[PDB]
């Protein structure tokens, strides 16, 4: 390592409620070098109307980014995070957990 | 206000 | 305590055969970002990330462009010499990011000033806090130090994080002053979270605050439960606050023998918060 890996939390902006306008976010944090790859998952498959923050960093050096869209929970809509990053065997993958 | 740059490394 | 900072953060990114390095910067006062700049904008200029920075007319804006698209070019020279130095291809990608900016008291006064750097994501060069000597990482960083100790360059970088760094902010603070000056309060609450009649999680949230530093912690009758607790870095909401939870699992019959913990700077007291069944 000269590259350290990122962790990553999905959560929404607001506590859920089924049925009611949110923002799912994807916070990727404590990565070198600065290039990422972030999707943000619906039932397995890409949302296209994707926003990322500036890029920037930690005292550290390590750089961080936040991934979001407006969405609006179900039930169960599955909901999720791909990130694939050169410190990665291949795409890192997150459920969202509207408890977490 | 960015500080003005200073020289090259 | 009364007490703001300013910081700019740079990133330059080379990407050999495919154009010029990328060169990236934002802005912070306190938790706050507030401008941006990006090489590879169809028109690279300054942006506003914060409503109160864009009562600066267009004049600021044009200035503050100019420097930035000057450090670019800059920062190309500096990725081209660090490459030389290290004795690199010519055909990897490398990273020089810079921070820098001052912090100041409620006197307004600066209390440490910053300006440093960092290559391949490792120190390289720092400008120590008397603002008049370098510290190097390695000799490569000895290379840039005795140009920059011939140049008297220290003095430069003195009078921008003494004389420029400490006014701006000033100004950026009056200018924004009902959003930085203010403190926002973790709305909180404890959710109870049954695993079986095993087990029991109590975690703990802290939700729309600013700035970002706070505390949360747990007890077990007065007892710190720093090795039982999972707790969450500190994360960005996207509307300019954060959020930080804290989880513990008891032992399913106890858990109303259990009291998070809630330090921030936005409350007059510190909150002793419990599940409500």
């Amino acid at each position: 390592m000269i590259q350290r890996t990122p962790k990553i939390q999905v959560y929404s902006r607001h506590p859920a409620e089924n049925g009611k306008s949110n923002f799912l976010n994807c916070y990727v944090s404590g990565f070198h070098p600065s290039d990422i790859e972030v999707d943000l998952l619906k039932n397995g498959e890409r949302i296209e109307k994707v926003e990322h923050s500036d890029l920037s960093f930690s005292k550290d050096w390590s750089f961080y980014l936040l991934y979001y869209t407006e969405f609006t929970p179900t039930e169960k809509d599955e909901y999720a995070c791909r990130v694939n990053h050169v410190t990665l065997s291949q795409p890192k993958i997150v459920k969202w957990d509207r408890d977490m | 206000r960015p500080q003005v740059p200073l020289r090259p490394m | 305590m009364g007490s703001h900072s300013m910081r700019y953060f740079y990133t330059s990114v080379s990407r050999p055969g495919r154009g010029e390095p990328r060169f990236i910067s934002v802005g912070y006062v306190d938790d706050t970002q507030f401008v941006r700049f990006d090489s590879d904008a169809a028109s690279p200029r300054e942006e506003p990330r914060a409503p109160w920075i864009e009562q600066e007319g267009p004049e600021y804006w044009d200035r503050n462009t100019q420097i930035y698209k000057a450090q670019a070019q800059t920062d190309r020279e500096s990725l081209r010499n660090l490459r030389g130095y290290y004795n690199q291809s010519e055909a990897g990608s490398h990273t020089l990011q810079s921070m820098y900016g001052c912090d100041v008291g409620p006197d307004g006064r600066l209390l440490r000033g910053h300006d440093q750097y960092a290559y391949d994501g490792k120190d390289y060069i720092a400008l120590n806090e008397d603002l008049r000597s370098w510290t190097a990482a390695d000799t490569a960083a000895q290379i840039t130090q005795r140009k920059w100790e011939a140049a008297r360059e220290a003095e430069q970088r003195r009078a921008y994080l003494e004389g420029e760094c400490v006014e701006w902010l000033r100004r950026y603070l009056e200018n924004g002053k009902d959003k930085l000056e203010r403190a926002d309060p973790p709305k909180t609450h404890v959710t109870h979270h049954p695993i079986s009649d095993h087990e029991a999680t109590l975690r703990c949230w802290a939700l729309g605050f600013y700035p970002a530093e706070i505390t949360l912690t747990w007890q077990r009758d007065g007892e710190d439960q720093t090795q039982d607790t999972e707790l969450v870095e500190t994360r960005p909401a996207g509307d300019r606050t954060f959020q930080k939870w804290a989880a513990v699992v008891v032992p399913s019959g106890e858990e109303q023998r259990y009291t998070c913990h809630v330090q921030h700077e936005g409350l007059p007291k510190p909150l002793t918060l419990r599940w409500e069944p």
